[PDB]
RNA sequence: UCUAGUCCGACUUUGUGAAAUGACGUUAUUUUACUUAUUCCGUGAAUCGGAAGCGGGUUUUUGGACCCAAGGCUCGCUUCGCGGGCCGA
RNA sequence: UUUAACAGCCUGCCCACCCUGGAAUCGGCUCAGCCGGAGGUAGGGUCCAGCGGCUGGAAGAGCACCGCACGUGGUGUCCGGUGCGCUCCCGGCGGCCCUUGAAAAUCCGGAGGACCGAAUGCCGUCCACGCCCGGUCGUACUCAUAACCGCAUCAG
RNA sequence: GUCGAUCCUAAGGGUCGGGGGAACCCCGACAGAUAGCGCGUCGCGCGUACUCCGAAAGGGAAUCGGGUUAAAAUUCCU
């Protein structure tokens, strides 16, 4: 029997995709690794400024890079903790990161390491 | 237990609300359930002309069972069963027989069979669609003077030949063991459908009108079978 | 020569009616079991304004038959009604101002309003405000009442229409004077783009047929038949007469 | 503002049966009206029992 | 000199009846009956139709509340606890 | 001649609400209204607003001033009055309409009580405290008698 | 994370199905087996044909002082 007037569209079993061949036959490689998430060190005299006064590094990287991928890339790359990041895009069209490294962290020494100072 | 009591509910309008009920029959059924219902009334609605009116007049129960028991006994042979027969004949061709007796189907193979009179009994699906292929087997049948019946279902008649469907089967001969309840089966289905094919030309089906309508109608002629004895 | 002003109306556009504040369409409840055969108690809980509306609007709570829920419906109000009040609608419903009942069950010289056409269809008949309707008589055969409609005219309608005892709230409205072209632009400001409106005497030939000439005059009989195509049927649209109402005409 | 995350709980309710839904007021003469109502519809049923004994 | 629209008639959609009248078993006209075509109205398609019981000859002083069943009967039961069936309706 | 968000405590406007009590020789009351046996005046309470008060924040800051050096120290930042004043916000009342002057996201509360613990150790907990996390895009500058439009660094 | 966009809906816009249309297109939830949601752990319950677009002045989770640049900040520093 129904107890409902409007009549519902009954549940029906479904299956999940199981192809016979993939699409792909391999995945994609990744285009935004460390390397190509970091592309270089800003070393203007504003930036260098900030190596001191803040315990930060000024960073151009690609613009699809997010903070996330970019904490992640300066910490495989350099091997650094990172407090927090900050991102701008540029009048230029590229994106500006300003990484600010935690206490147990010294910016300066990092630096010299890089080869900006 | 004293604890326990009976709250009777008092239903009625304004009352208590009434416990979940069946609402089958206000069901607000999909497009294709509506016109399938719909289709089933209008055909009883509207006058049916002779030639299709006479397949409402199917076979009766009793002894469509026993024809089909019979039926039963002459399945064309499976895949399974047709290819194993093939390897014992190739075996046996290898290593240096009788005309088998089964029923026979399909329209374009039964139609010629009756025209070549070759044909002892014609059974027709009543549900055929379109009915243009089978609604002419009948005169056929009656014109070469071959016993016919129509049954229920060509789904059942399809399952004896293993298929899906099968719009009318026909037997040529039936085995020697078994000619005699044969022969009583042809008489019943010749006295019910070829000997009242005549009258069946003019007998207009249809026409029915639905339960409400009747009810309707009936209380009005009361009225006047009332008036009539005073 | 162009399209006139009677013409665009159709096409929608910046004559549609001004709706955005309306309080949504004022009608009975849908006609069930319980109104066919007994009564359902109601409550009204608000007495409201609709704009564009002249007639006030009242809110009303019935308990669902089948659901536990509230059932909420908008009345057009009857003179007389008060929130508070318990309004009854059905077949068996007690004939008292603001109820609803079939037209069967209405005597004959009972004042109703919102008086449906077709069993059903929720009220269609005498809805504005001061206007009502007179149950005539009845016809048990045919089951069809005679009902006197606010314009004087006589109309059958089955008799399970239903229909709510009284006359529409709001009645004298029209008498009071607007003397000021402000007040009518508020009237209308809520109802649709109507006003003002420019005579067509006024205008050139080009947008209204009784445009143009050196002097204002419409040159024409303004009595246009009724087959008149759309742009020609201005002025008085199959005049069966003309002039001031006087004798037997005016009643 | 109102949020139970940024407000306490005794800022956002009333001690009383429909607390902040209704007024006191409101609460008293619905409780009577329940009451009253419903002792009346005890007296129709008792009313309408001597009357269908009536034979 | 034409034209959208509009009005009007025929055929078509378009079937089932009856009566009156008329013409040559057919057949025109008129009135009327039927419901399934077609059209329209209503709803979140929620008690339609018929026949029984019951009553006689289910809710109206009140701006409340109202759902997911109490109860009875009856099977299974891995038993005084779960799962079904029929009433309640 | 200064004092932020935020946190706690206090205060309790104009209204609303509660308890006691029972009012004409009527009373209370606003600039205006208006309110009272459907309970006034009066007496005692509750709640609501705050861009109100105090403390924390917070003087360690800021500002002013005077020094010492050419970063560093000291002193002060205090006590009142006034209003048909101006800008903004709020409260409450009244006038006006044949005009009555959006919706939804979201959030809070309520009615109902299926179901659920323990013989006291489990269950429940919108309480306090502690721990972790925080995407993407915009952000410069003009906003006009020279950064907009008018062919221009145009009296528009 | 704290200013906005983003989210919500307004007048309205774009659409499924259906109905039109030689077709470009027209109508726009109106001719229809909606979207799914809730609670247990895949089962039950609910279920009225749009999970769409439409506001940097409507609605709306949360940041305040002090300091800092040649040019940035309720975003940087404390
Ligand atoms: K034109
Ligand atoms: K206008
Ligand atoms: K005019
Ligand atoms: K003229
Ligand atoms: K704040
Ligand atoms: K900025
Ligand atoms: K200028
Ligand atoms: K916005
Ligand atoms: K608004
Ligand atoms: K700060
Ligand atoms: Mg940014
Ligand atoms: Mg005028
Ligand atoms: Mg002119
Ligand atoms: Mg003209
Ligand atoms: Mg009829
Ligand atoms: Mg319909
Ligand atoms: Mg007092
Ligand atoms: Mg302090
Ligand atoms: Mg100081
Ligand atoms: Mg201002
Ligand atoms: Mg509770
Ligand atoms: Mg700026
Ligand atoms: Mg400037
Ligand atoms: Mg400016
Ligand atoms: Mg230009
Ligand atoms: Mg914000
Ligand atoms: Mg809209
Ligand atoms: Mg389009
Ligand atoms: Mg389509
Ligand atoms: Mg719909
Ligand atoms: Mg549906
Ligand atoms: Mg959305
Ligand atoms: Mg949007
Ligand atoms: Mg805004
Ligand atoms: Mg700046």
């Amino acid at each position: 029997i129904r107890t409902k007037v409007t009549f519902h569209r009954p549940k029906t079993l479904k299956k999940d995709r199981s192809p016979k061949y993939p699409r792909v036959s391999a995945p994609g490689r990744n285009r935004l690794d460390q390397y190509a998430i970091l592309k270089y060190p800003l070393t203007t005299e504003s930036a260098m400024k900030k190596i001191e006064d803040n315990n930060t590094l000024v960073f151009i990287v690609d613009i699809k890079a997010d903070k996330k991928k970019i904490k992640d890339a300066v910490k495989k790359m350099y091997d650094i903790q990172i407090k927090k990041v900050n991102t701008l895009i540029r009048p230029d069209g590229t994106k500006k990161a300003y990484v600010r490294l935690t206490p147990d962290y010294d910016a300066l020494d990092v630096a010299n390491k890089i080869g900006i100072i | 237990n004293p604890l326990f009591e009976k709250r009777p509910k008092q239903f009625g309008i304004g009352g208590a609300l009434p416990p979940k009920k069946d609402v089958t029959r206000n069901v607000r059924w999909p497009r294709n359930v509506t016109l399938q219902r719909k289709k089933r009334i209008l055909k009883m609605r509207l006058k049916v002309p002779p030639a299709l009116n006479q397949f409402t007049k199917t076979l009766d129960k009793n002894l469509a069972t026993t024809l089909f028991k019979m039926l039963l006994k002459y399945r064309p042979e499976d895949k399974a069963a047709k290819k194993e027969r093939l390897v014992k004949r190739a075996q046996a061709e290898a290593e240096g027989t009788k005309k088998p007796i089964i029923v026979k189907y399909g329209l374009k193979h039964i139609t010629y069979l009756i025209e070549q009179n070759k044909a002892q009994l014609v059974v027709i699906a009543h549900d055929v669609d379109p009915i243009e292929l089978v609604v002419w087997l009948p005169a056929l049948c009656r014109k070469m003077e071959i016993p016919y019946c129509i049954v229920k279902g060509k789904a059942r008649l399809g399952s004896i030949v293993h298929k899906k469907t099968a719009s009318a089967l026909c037997l040529t001969t039936v085995k020697n063991e078994d000619k005699m309840e044969f022969s009583r089966v042809l008489e019943a289905i010749k006295a019910n459908f070829n000997d009242k094919y005549e009258e069946n030309r003019k007998k207009w089906g249809g026409g029915i009108m639905g339960s409400k309508s009747q009810a309707r109608t009936k209380a009005k002629e009361r009225v006047l079978a009332k008036e009539a004895a005073q | 020569g162009r399209v006139i002003r009677a013409q665009r109306k159709g096409a929608g556009s910046v004559f549609k009616s001004h709706t955005h504040h309306r309080k949504g369409p004022a009608r009975f409840r849908t006609l069930d079991f319980g109104e066919r055969n007994g009564y359902l108690k109601g409550v009204i809980t608000e007495v409201i304004h609709d704009p564009g509306r002249g007639a006030p609007l009242a809110r009303v709570t019935f308990r669902h038959p089948f659901r536990y829920k509230h059932q909420k419906e908008l009345f057009v109000a009857a003179e007389g009604m008060y929130t508070g009040q318990f309004v009854y609608c059905g077949k068996k419903a007690t004939l008292m101002v603001g109820n609803v009942l079939p037209l069967r069950s209405i005597p004959e010289g009972a004042v109703v309003c919102n008086v449906e056409h077709k069993v059903g269809d929720r009220g269609v008949f005498a809805r504005c405000s001061g206007d009502y309707a007179i149950v005539i008589s009845h016809n048990p055969d045919n089951g069809t009442t005679r009902v006197k409609l606010p314009s004087g005219a006589k109309k059958i309608v089955p008799s399970g229409c239903r229909a709510m005892i009284g006359q529409v709230a709001g009645g004298g409205r029209t008498e009071k004077p607007m003397l000021k072209a402000g007040n009518a632009y508020h009237k209308y400001r809520v109802k649709r783009n109507c006003w003002p409106k420019v005579r067509g005497v006024a205008m050139n030939p080009v947008e209204h047929p009784h445009g143009g000439g050196n002097h204002q005059h419409i040159g024409h009989a303004s009595t246009v038949r009724r087959d008149a195509p759309p742009g020609q049927k201005v002025g008085l649209i199959a005049a069966r007469r003309t002039g001031r109402l006087r004798g037997q005409a005016r009643a | 503002e109102y949020k139970r995350s940024r407000l306490s709980r005794n800022r956002r309710t009333v001690n009383r049966a429909y607390g902040g839904v209704l007024s006191g007021s409101a609460v008293r003469e619905r409780i009577i009206r329940a009451f009253l109502v419903e002792e009346q519809k005890i007296v129709k049923k008792v009313l309408k029992i001597q009357k269908a004994k009536e034979k």
